[PDB]
RNA sequence: GAUGUUAGGAGGGCAAAUCCGCCGAAUUUAAGCAUAUAAUUAAGCGGAAGAAAAGAAAAUAACUAUGAUUCCUUUAGUAACGGCGAGUGAACAAGGACCAGCUCAAACGGUUAAUCCUUCGUUUGGUGCAAACCUUUCGACGGAAUUGUCGUU
RNA sequence: UUUUAAUUUAUUCAUUGGAAUUUUUCAUGUCGAGUCGUGUUCUUUGAGAUUGGAGCACUAAUACGUGUGAUACAUUUCACA
RNA sequence: GAAAAGUGUUUAAAGGGGUCCCCGUCUCAAAAGGGAAACAGGUUGAUAUUCCUGUGCCAAUAGUAUUAUGAGUU
RNA sequence: UUGAAAAAAGGAGGGAACGGCUUUGUGCUUUGCUACUCUUAAUACUUGUAUG
RNA sequence: UUAUCCAUUUAUAGGGAUGAAUU
């Protein structure tokens, strides 16, 4: 909840990053997305 | 001539002298923690005839194993097979007192040294007290020795687990040769494994 | 965007200089970037790369200066010694392996293993 | 008296180039050859087996022999920390009859 | 007490550990940023993850013409140190945003 | 004997196909099942190496005798074991691959431990651009060691 | 580049030390014990009055000894270790 | 105990307090038990007993030397 | 059924120890003079940068 | 009784005749 451990912080934090989609630019020269209500981080 | 004399004295074992000896030597024994540093062969002579040596980096351990079979471990008495296998209690273990003696040193205790071999000692109805003879591979008085050196190399870590020392060798029935112990020799279940074999050949 | 060989000449302190400079700049173009810029964006990649430079120069200096300084005298820092698989590390030296008993090394003075053509 | 030579002495001796004999195995030689006179064993060893059978071996020998009470004291005799036994053999004539 | 004939492990190697560049990465901009620069003299400033208060003060100090009254720092969500700068009355963070960028 | 963040070192964990120790089942087969069988297997626990283990006879033969170990071809599905049921089951010899022998202990040397190691060094070399290595013999100052190091067989 | 064969050049002078055979004397030495072994238990084996191992009890002999020679034993050869 | 593990003063030479004596397993286990100290108003698109203004509170605060503040002693 | 513990704090009992400066001899003793022992707060200066 | 075993404590004086208690 409202209190987390830093390390589980880092953790959300890197998962939120991670589900961000593919920067448009590159496909010039994704799967693994989460839906926060759908799929669980199950940590 | 002097070890000679002392090898005759212990010979006799049950007559008073030695056996008065015998009575104190494991009374003080049994005081002192299971596996202890001593500075100095108890008996020296034993020690010699095996692999002792005055050099630096040989030590000698003095270890106590517990006597007798080692209860089937199961959680309560029940075993849940065939009655074949059932009986617990007059389980006798493969290995001798004297290896697991030589190996509760070697192992946790004195990782850093060699097991190289270990003599007799001392006996009650409890205990048995073994002498085990050890060795640090890394001291430069035993690297350099060119007799001795061979334990330096890592093809001995760990003598004792492998059932390497003399004790082991006893229990994997190698002190026997012959037609008495054909069945047993690279090692009992590599024979084994050969036996079974089976070679098929490309061509046939 | 300075190449070693330049560099490997300099006194270490005019090196820090340099680095700090470097580090300097950097920060800057790190700024521009918060902000909103993109004028010189793909400028820092270079500046770092010779920051990176620069402190691989000093760092090979350091070395270098740390093996003048224990050269030799048996024992050294864990560092300076010969990085190697441990186990290599622990093995008996070939000379070590080859010393023979007084006896055996008579006896191999004496016989020999010989070359004898047969015919 | 008869100490044995010191390192150093035993040094200048080689460049140059009757003593107490030590050590229970030399002496149990020493003894069985009959050319002991005079062994003394001292008082306390640890494994008290690697001496035991001395006097006895003396007795039988005719050799005499005298247990001292320091092992210590023994080894200081020669240039040892400690020594188990030590032996003399021969002696200089002015000494004999003492 | 220790006296080794040589120490164990000795690194020549410049200092790993965090300077003033790298550990203070750069200011804030963002509505919320320009605002607090604006009304009560607060810079804000993304930093390392492993800078502390007294840290980055001193890193203020050294990078710019800052005295720093207090500075409240929290960990952003991106893996990032956001520490709220307030600057000293005889400071104007206006100006002092000004001569930074 | 404890004690030391004393000086120097070592072990610990990962990985496992082969390998070495233990520990150790049952399904299964027997047309049931209980000894047997599965199997000295699986799992478990520990330990090594480029291989491991074994190995220089307290061996086999009964010959005109062989001669460490290992492995292959065989002996042999044989001798033997076995509710003599199911099933299990070697060894020697023979033919090869490969071939290597050894050192402690004990005996001997006291007109002297000759041994051994730590630290500090000293000065000829060799390859290297350096880094490092490689060897060379010479002392010291320590210790260790006569409860036994080294040489001799 | 790696090494390891063949081939090419050794010749003078120093002496400490060791080795092998060969004579001839004299020495008949030493040879691994709670170990082997037996009993008994359990295991393992093709091993059968127990193949190896192990636990326990008892516990040896000195080379003319002790150990193998696949049936328990005695009395004794012989061979091999 | 073959180890893996199983037990935790059972026969320990088990770090603190004073000026040698005197105490004495370690460590984790409470976001509802124990516990140093905070309130109000204001402010943001999204935070606030956490920012702002104001007003407090708690705990530190090494030595040496001045200052002041008061006590006590002559 | 009688209803946690400890950190932490406090109080009491007890009476260890006892001014400062200057001079002499081997921290201790002797000799001579009167601002002293506390106490908060501020200030200054060296000591790693002495407030969260 | 010395092995062994059990207990007890800070391993605290060798055997007999509703205050304080420490340097
Ligand atoms: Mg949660
Ligand atoms: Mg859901
Ligand atoms: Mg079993
Ligand atoms: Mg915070
Ligand atoms: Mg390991
Ligand atoms: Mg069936
Ligand atoms: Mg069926
Ligand atoms: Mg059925
Ligand atoms: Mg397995
Ligand atoms: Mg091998
Ligand atoms: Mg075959
Ligand atoms: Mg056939
Ligand atoms: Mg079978
Ligand atoms: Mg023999
Ligand atoms: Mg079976
Ligand atoms: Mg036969
Ligand atoms: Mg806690
Ligand atoms: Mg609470
Ligand atoms: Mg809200």
């Amino acid at each position: 909840g409202s209190i987390k451990r830093f390390r589980l912080k880092q953790r959300l934090g890197k998962c939120r990053r991670q589900n961000r989609p593919v920067p448009h630019w590159y496909r010039l020269k994704n799967t693994k997305r989460r839906h926060w209500r759908r799929t669980k981080l199950g940590l | 001539g002097a070890y000679k004399y002392i090898q005759e004295i212990w010979k006799k074992k049950q007559s008073d002298a030695m056996h008065f000896l015998l009575r104190v030597r494991t009374w003080e024994y049994r005081q002192l923690p299971v596996v202890h540093r001593v500075s100095k062969p108890s008996r020296p002579d034993k020690a010699r005839r095996l692999g002792y040596k005055a050099i630096q980096g040989f030590v000698i351990y003095r270890v106590r194993v517990r006597r007798g079979d080692r209860k089937k471990r199961v959680k309560k008495g029940i075993v849940h097979g065939k009655p074949k296998h059932q009986g617990v209690h007059k389980q006798k273990s493969t290995r001798n007192l004297k290896s697991v003696a030589e190996g509760k040193v070697g192992k946790s205790i004195c990782g850093n040294l060699r097991v190289l071999n270990s003599y007799w000692v001392g006996q009650d109805a409890v205990y048995k007290y073994y002498e085990v003879i050890l060795v640090d591979p890394n001291h430069n008085a035993v690297r350099n020795n060119p007799k001795i050196n061979w334990i330096c190399n890592p093809v001995h870590k760990h003598r004792e687990l492998r059932g390497l020392t003399s004790a082991g060798k006893k229990y994997r029935g190698l002190r026997v040769k012959g037609h008495l112990s054909a069945k047993s020799r690279p090692s009992i279940r590599a024979n084994w494994k050969r036996r079974q074999l089976i070679k098929l050949r490309k061509c046939r | 965007n300075v190449k070693a060989y330049e560099l490997r000449t300099l006194k270490k302190k005019e090196l820090l200089d340099k680095l700090d400079e470097l580090k300097k700049e950097l920060s800057g173009l790190r700024i521009s970037k918060a902000l909103g810029n993109s004028a010189k964006n793909s400028k820092i990649h270079g500046v770092r790369k010779n920051v990176a430079r620069v402190l691989t120069v000093y760092n090979q200096k350091r070395k270098m200066e740390l093996r003048q300084l224990y050269k030799n005298k048996k024992f050294k820092p864990y560092n300076l010694r010969k990085k190697l698989t441990k186990n290599k590390r622990l093995q008996l030296s070939p000379k070590q392996k080859a010393a023979m008993t007084l006896r055996q090394k008579k006896k191999v003075q004496n016989f020999p293993q010989r070359k004898y053509l047969v015919v | 008296a008869y100490k044995p030579e010191s390192k150093t002495d035993k040094k200048q001796r080689l460049l140059n180039k009757l003593f107490l004999k030590y050590g229970i195995n030399h002496i149990t030689k020493l003894v069985e050859n009959k050319k002991a006179n005079l062994v003394v064993i001292a008082n306390d060893v640890s494994p008290i087996e690697l001496v035991l059978f001395l006097p006895a071996l003396c007795r039988l020998k005719e050799v005499p022999y005298c247990i001292v009470k320091d092992k210590a004291t023994l080894g200081k005799l020669v240039h040892k920390k400690t020594a188990t036994a030590v032996c003399l053999e021969s002696v200089k004539k002015e000494d004999q009859e003492k | 007490a220790r006296n080794p004939k040589c120490p164990r492990i000795v690194k020549s190697c410049h200092s790993k550990t965090l300077d003033k560049y790298g550990l203070i990465k750069y200011p804030l901009t963002s509505e919320k940023a320009m605002k607090k620069i604006e009304e009560i003299n607060t810079l804000v400033f993304m930093c390392d993850k492993r800078a502390n208060k007294k840290n980055i003060k001193k890193s203020v100090k050294n990078l710019f013409g800052i005295e720093c009254d207090k500075v409240n720092v929290l960990n952003t969500l991106n893996g990032d140190k956001k520490a709220y700068v307030r600057l000293s009355g005889e400071h104007d963070a206006l100006e002092v945003a000004n001569k930074i960028g």
